[PDB]
Parts: structure tokens; C-alpha cells; sequence
């Protein structure tokens, strides 16, 4: 669990501005992990004697070094109870001539089904009986990692399309704030397809509140460094 | 013969390096097609084996690099960022990706694109303040034209030395700029303090300018853009080797980071301070009831401040000047108190120190008064 | 005011002058009520005549009694190891010392030594 | 301040009479309490009979003990290079000697040399 103490935006910080520094904080992450981050706004919100923070936090993800992926992702659809078939060769546009070692990691496999990988870029997915939702599984074509999404329908018409989860993301609703101790908690999820060495930037906009209901904004920045083996 | 039982291995070799080459210098410019090299990718360049094969016959980068190798031939592991062609000169912004962790001290850009120069400035700056493995280094670039333009084609950017060139300057700017940067780099590898100026040390060797009887910038316009930070060159020697730094946030009068030497010294002190602080790793920090127990490797903020002040007061004289008030400049602003026992993460002990480079020699204006008896 | 005289923390770092291996910084405990002594000025004076004085160069000294730590060999206290010491009093003062050298070793009994450290300069941090 | 007999700065500049290389001006530190000693009058005197004296030509001498700087070779102090020395006392006096030559070198141990410098003339500055 990461723990950060926020700039109090008082004065001493960065000798006023003379210094400046304020280089965004560091967050080391590993592809596949799902960690938790806490930030203590006390040093900034304690002098502002009022009703602490509010549940109006905002996040943003932008990549400063991305290394676009080699293998593309894919989406498929099927009904409940009926077995699904698919190929795994048309997802790897190879510029050079080489061999394709298809693989499905047992760690990041499906959740409500079973997949049998074919001998030549094929796969058979039997979904879990008496189930209707979405399913994902992560393939490793020649080392390059990608995800395959399957939508099982409740046999009636159709299910919508999920948004193909990003390398780094923050869960939709898993954030919280304790107005008693001025602490904001959230989760940081790293997809198994994030390439080591890439660097993303996360900016957090948190709003406090005075004694009468007005607002006080604060913005902070962190660099998520996608590294391998820790 | 002898030497037929081992215990000696003669390795006669006319060419052989044993100097722990250092001081990397990145040179960047335009190529031409024939250069068999990947555009937009930091390339190492061993020696003058590849003249145009991977650079290009006529490429400005080729000629600049040639001048660079001419100036000095020792200890500088030259590099290259061969930007492609487009006239609308190419304006890269890629640098962050392109030049990754590798810490090139001296940057040499061969162009007059204010945009390109500004981008290089930004990269160097973002390297100084932020960036992990704290890189370092000054940037060298030229600027040519008439007073008005050159005087108004430079901001308070301290990360660059803008060699000013007259509109009639009868040389290709690229050559002179490259030469200057190269010489500075080669000289300041072991010792940074050396002010590259005047005739003796700062005489650009490989320029062979055609001797004339009238300069470009005359005394007036010179005196003018010496207050305004520029690197006026008179073979031609260099003097007033300063950077385009005139003003801190608003209080214009400021002379700390004027001389390039000051900047290089600041870098040398940064790396030394880092290697010093490295000792303060993997130990305790009793910060509530400081009573460090017998037989434990521990410290408290006060002892830290003590040791820091000690180191500082020791290094006084060579790395920086005498602190006016050492108990104000040094400050080990910590945050440990915030950190609760319900988590282990230590390590925010930021330190902020002031800087006043060692005072040097300058104008010694004399006034002789002849007389008789 | 002037809170009680006395020492609170004593830190010592040993560096063997042969293998350049470093140990510490370790804490220590006073063996009795006496306190370490100091002399900061690196220039002693000598009484000349008629009020004048000869200002020559000299060394900043420090005398410090400590209880031997049962994991550091006794030789490291007797002057076979370069030492860096730091003392902090109750009133807030701290005295740091780097590249010290134990001079004039005195015979000890194995549990309480009195080291006569000599260094180029001792630095203070007069309390806030 | 006034009334302090002692040295404050000692500058030495070495020039090799073989390769014409220059080193300095490097500062030095006194090894003990002895001060550098001087003689400015370049004319020695000899006691004749009945109040007279034979005024002959002589040199300006200087005796200077200094700690060898671990960057300059020892040979430069033993009379193998031309030296340019310049001293300043605490009371303001500063004595300059150029193009001196170390005469009659003495044995040394490697850390404290005693130079007997001979020169044509020494100048004093006589604090205001």
C-alpha cells in the first residue's frame, strides 16, 4: 500500500516558489498487480478549519511513454450454454517472418469458463453453465501480451460491448475519503499487458469544503512507472 | 624467445584506450539520405570511421561533428541524434522518449529554429529539477543576425549558452557553435571550475577564420549584449562565457547562475551531495522520544542536520562560497511526523540548500596617472 | 531556564584504517555522571609580553568516556580505527566530529574507555 | 585583529626550470608554531676597527617551514624548481619574494619541509 503526504500549499514548501521542485511523486507498479494508494490531505486541510473533504475526487490518466503494442486485442460474442470457437493468428501482424508461439497464462485465464488452446492459433471456450455476463482471458503471442474479451448473452437479444480495459486504470467506484482524519483511499490497477519501461502520469484533483459549504481545490501529480519484477 | 610461459601477455597496439572515457556530448542536426542510420535515435559514434556513410555527404550534422572532432581528441565519448530532414526546418518534440535515462552532459544543437532551441531548453530543464538518476549539463546553441533580433531572440533560459553572431559573420554558424561546445566539454571533464574564456583557453582552434580588419558587433552593441547574457566571439577566441540567465522569478538582479562554470560546479556539488546522502540509508529515525538506545544504528532529525551542516562547512571554498548564515540556507525539512505507525514507508527527508558560486576575477579597470618630478 | 546539563545521545562510527570497512553509527551510554569536554578553536594562543600574543595553529580536541559495546573490538577504541562521533545534550546542543583519530591511548579494563579524539574541526548547532 | 603575532596565508608558486611549467599559486599551512623568518637588507656588514664597517653586497634570505602539499612533488621543495613565495601575517604585513631559489636543502620526512630561500630583494607592505 502506497502512502503519500500532500503538499500543504502553505509556503515553506519549495521555499515558496524560489525552489519549485514539486517533481511529481513516484509510484512503482508491476503488470497484473492491483494495489492500494492512500493520500493524507491533513497537512493541507487541517488549517482550513471546516468540514474536511468531500466525495468529489477526479482522476486522469495520460501516457508519457507508451510503446504501442504489437498484438491487437479482440472481442467476441456468444449465447448462454453454447460453446465458443475462435482463432488466435489474425491478432499478430508480424512485420518480419518468425514463428508464433501461442500461449495462455494460467495466472490470468478466464473466470467463468474453460479454454482449450488449439495446436495452430485456435481456441475453444466453454462458458460456465448457468451464467451470463462478460469474460476475459490474456494470451501471450510470442511473448507479446494481449487480451480477448467474450460476451455471453442471456439468449434473448444481445449484450453491450465493454471498453477494453487500459494498461493502467483506476476502478470506477472504489475510492473513499475519511473526513475525520483527512485521508483519501483509492485503488490502482495495472493490466497484464502493460509493457515494462512505460511511464504514465496520474493527476488527482481533490476538493475540500469550508464551514459554509464553499469549495477549495487542490491538484497533485504522480508518475506511475510500469516496471517488471517489482 | 621469452614470454612463452604465460605470466606476461604483450598486446602491442598502436591504437588503444585506457582513459576511462567520459563526458558524453550529444550533437544533433539534419542528415541527408545516404547516411545509413536510423533517424530519431541516439547513436554512438566511435570515431571518424563513419564520415558520411551513416551521416550523409553534406549533412550539417556531418560537418558539425567533423569540427567537433577537430577541436579536441581526448576522453569525450561523442554521440549523435541524427534528426531527419523536413524550407520548414523539422521541429521535434520527441526528446523525452528519444533521450532516455542516459545522461548527456553537453548538448550541441545545430539549427536556428527558436522552437527547436526552446524544446531542447525544456528538456534540459525538466532534466535538472525532476528526472531520476539526476542527469546534468549545459546546452550550447547559436543565434545569428542583427542586434535587434539576437538581443530579442533570447529569454531568461539558463540551460543554454547562446553564441551571438553578426549578420555579416563570414562563417557557417554550425561550425563555430559545435567547436565551442566541443572545446568546453573536452576541457571540463575532470575539472569544472575552469572558465573557458579569453585567448589562451577558449581559442577555438579549428576555425581558421579569414583575417580581416573590421569586426561584426562593435564595442557598443557588444557592451550592450554583455549585460544581456550572450557568448560574443571576437582562430577567433571566446570570452564572457556566460549563459542566457539574467533574472530569477521577478527580482531581475541576480548573478548566481551567470557563468557556465557556476552551473558546472552546481552539477559537481549535486552529484557529490547525492553520494554523501547515500550513507543515510537503511537506518532508524527516532523522531518522537529521541533517546537512541544503546547498540542500535539510529539517528534523529537533529543529528542529521548536524552532519549536513558539517559536510557543508567542510566543502566550503572549492564547491561554493562562504555561507552568510549557514543556519538559514541549510534546512532538512522532513515529514516523518505525518507518517503513521500503521504503515512503514519512510524516506521523505528533502533538503534545500542555497548556492553562491565561488567569486572569481573580472574587470580590474585601472587608471594610470603619468607625471614627472 | 537552561534545562539540566547532561548528555542524551552519543553516536560513534568506526572505520578501520586498513581494510576501510565501516561500522555504525552505533549509540553508546555514559558510564558515570561526568560529561565529555571540548575545544573548538583550532588556534591556541601563547602569552607574549606587554599584552601581545602569538597565534599558532593547533588541533580541535575532544575527550569522551563511553561504555564499550560488546560487539566492537576493544582495539577500535584504543586508536586502531578512525572514528566519527556525535554528541547531543538536553538543552538542544549537538557536537559533530568527522575523521577523528584516537590519540594517546589510555589503559582500560574492557568495559569503560576514555577516548581522546583529535580532529580538524568540531561543529556546533547551538540550540534553536 | 591588532596584537596577534602569527601567519595567516602562505602562497607558493612553483616553476620548473626544465620544462617551463607553472604550478600555483597554491596555499600552504604552517607545520608547527615556528614562524617564517626574514632578512630584507641586501648588504651585510662587518665590524672593522674604530667604528668603521665594510659594507659589501649580499642576498635577501628567507626561512620558511611548510607542510608539503600532497599534489606537488617533493623535489620542488628540495631545490629543483624556482619558487615564488608570498606571506601575510595577522597584523597586516605581507612579504613578497619572486623568482627565489632554494639553497642548501635539508633532509625531510615527506610531510614538513623547511625551505631556505635566497633572492635578490624582498618587499614589505607596512599595514596602514
Amino acid at each position: 500500500m502506497y502512502f503519500f503526504s500532500v503538499d500543504p500549499r502553505n509556503g515553506a514548501s519549495k521555499s515558496g516558489d524560489v525552489c519549485g521542485s514539486c517533481c511529481c511523486e513516484s509510484i512503482s507498479a508491476r503488470p497484473g498487480e492491483v494495489n492500494g494508494v492512500m493520500v493524507s490531505y491533513a497537512a493541507w486541510s487541517a488549517p482550513l478549519r471546516g468540514h474536511g473533504l468531500t466525495n468529489k475526487t477526479t482522476f486522469e490518466i495520460d501516457g508519457v511513454s507508451v510503446t504501442p503494442p504489437k498484438v491487437s486485442n479482440a472481442f467476441g460474442r456468444t449465447k448462454v450454454g453454447v460453446v465458443f470457437e475462435g482463432t488466435l493468428s489474425d491478432l499478430f501482424p508480424n512485420p518480419e517472418g518468425e514463428q508464433v508461439e501461442y500461449e495462455i497464462s494460467e495466472l490470468n485465464g478466464p473466470s467463468n469458463g474453460v479454454v482449450e488452446l488449439g495446436a495452430n492459433g485456435a481456441f475453444t471456450y466453454t462458458p460456465g453453465a448457468l451464467f451470463t455476463g462478460v469474460d476475459r482471458f490474456w494470451f501471450s503471442i510470442n511473448g507479446n501480451i494481449g487480451e480477448y474479451v467474450i460476451s455471453v448473452d442471456p439468449t434473448t437479444s444481445e449484450l453491450p460491448q465493454p471498453p477494453f480495459t487500459t494498461p493502467v486504470y483506476v476502478p470506477a467506484a472504489r475510492r473513499s475519503v475519511d473526513p475525520r482524519t483527512h485521508v483519501l483511499k483509492f485503488v490502482l490497477g495495472v493490466s497484464p499487458a502493460a509493457i515494462p519501461g512505460d511511464v504514465y502520469r496520474l493527476t488527482v484533483r481533490q476538493v475540500a469544503i469550508d464551514c459554509d459549504g464553499n469549495e477549495f481545490v487542490h491538484i497533485s501529480c504522480y508518475d506511475i512507472s510500469i516496471g517488471s519484477c517489482g | 624467445d621469452a614470454l612463452s610461459d604465460g605470466f606476461v601477455r604483450l598486446c602491442i597496439d598502436p591504437s588503444l584506450n585506457f582513459f576511462g572515457e567520459g563526458c558524453k556530448i550529444l550533437v544533433e542536426g539534419q542528415m541527408t539520405d545516404d547516411g545509413s542510420a536510423t533517424p530519431d535515435a541516439v547513436t554512438c559514434v566511435t570515431s571518424e570511421l563513419d564520415i558520411i556513410e551513416r551521416f550523409g555527404q553534406g549533412s550539417v550534422l556531418t560537418e558539425s561533428l567533423r569540427k567537433v572532432f577537430c577541436t579536441c581528441k581526448s576522453g569525450v565519448s561523442v554521440y549523435a541524434l541524427p534528426r531527419e530532414d523536413a524550407s520548414v526546418n523539422p521541429t521535434p518534440n520527441d526528446y523525452a522518449t528519444v533521450v532516455n535515462e542516459c545522461c548527456f552532459a553537453v548538448y550541441v544543437l545545430s539549427s536556428d529554429d527558436t522552437d527547436w532551441q526552446e524544446n531542447l531548453r525544456d528538456w534540459i530543464r525538466s532534466a535538472w529539477d525532476c528526472s531520476k538518476p539526476q542527469c546534468f549539463g549545459h546546452g550550447y546553441v547559436f543565434n545569428k543576425g542583427t542586434l535587434g533580433q539576437v538581443l530579442a531572440d533570447g529569454d531568461n533560459s539558463a540551460e543554454l549558452s547562446r553564441l551571438a553572431l553578426p549578420t555579416t559573420y563570414p562563417v557557417l554558424p554550425y561550425l563555430t557553435n559545435a567547436a565551442y561546445g566541443a572545446l568546453s566539454a573536452c576541457s571540463t571533464c575532470n575539472n569544472p571550475e575552469l572558465n573557458i574564456q579569453g585567448q589562451t583557453f577558449g581559442l577555438l582552434s579549428c576555425i581558421n577564420m579569414p583575417e580581416s580588419c573590421t569586426p561584426g558587433w562593435t564595442f557598443g552593441e557588444v557592451t550592450q549584449l554583455q549585460a544581456n547574457g550572450f557568448v560574443v566571439s571576437g582562430s577567433p577566441y571566446i570570452y564572457n562565457d556566460v549563459t542566457n540567465y539574467l533574472r530569477d522569478e521577478k527580482n531581475r538582479p541576480n548573478a548566481t547562475f551567470r557563468d557556465a562554470s557556476s552551473r558546472r560546479l552546481a552539477a559537481a556539488t549535486g552529484v557529490a551531495l547525492a553520494e554523501f546522502l547515500q550513507q543515510f540509508n537503511g537506518l532508524a529515525v527516532f523522531t518522537k522520544n529521541t533517546n537512541i538506545r544503546t547498540g542500535i544504528i539510529g539517528t534523529n532529525p537533529r543529528l542529521m542536520l548536524g552532519k549536513i551542516r558539517k559536510w557543508a562547512q567542510d566543502n566550503v571554498g572549492t564547491l561554493f562560497s562562504e555561507f552568510d548564515n549557514i543556519n538559514e540556507d541549510i534546512q532538512l525539512l522532513t515529514d516523518f511526523e505525518v507518517q503513521p505507525k500503521c504503515v512503514g514507508q519512510p524516506g521523505i527527508f528533502h533538503l534545500n540548500m542555497r548556492y553562491r558560486p565561488p567569486v572569481r576575477g573580472a574587470r580590474i579597470n585601472v587608471n594610470m596617472a603619468p607625471a614627472l618630478f | 531556564c537552561n534545562k539540566q546539563n547532561g548528555v542524551k545521545n552519543i553516536l560513534i562510527t568506526f572505520t578501520d584504517c586498513d581494510t576501510q570497512e565501516v561500522i555504525g553509527p552505533i549509540s553508546h551510554e555514559q558510564p558515570d555522571d561526568t560529561l565529555p569536554t571540548y575545544k573548538n578553536c583550532a588556534w591556541t594562543n601563547t602569552a607574549l609580553t606587554n599584552g601581545y600574543v602569538q597565534r599558532s595553529a593547533s588541533n580541535a580536541t575532544m575527550t569522551l568516556p563511553v561504555v564499550r559495546d560488546l560487539r566492537v573490538p576493544l582495539a577500535f577504541y584504543q586508536g586502531c580505527a578512525q572514528v566519527d562521533v556525535q554528541v547531543e545534550k538536553f538543552d538542544g546542543t549537538v557536537m559533530t566530529l568527522t575523521e577523528g583519530a584516537v590519540v594517546e591511548p589510555e589503559e582500560s579494563d574492557g568495559r569503560s574507555v576514555t577516548m581522546n579524539i583529535v580532529a580538524s574541526e568540531i561543529d556546533e548547532l547551538l540550540p534553536p
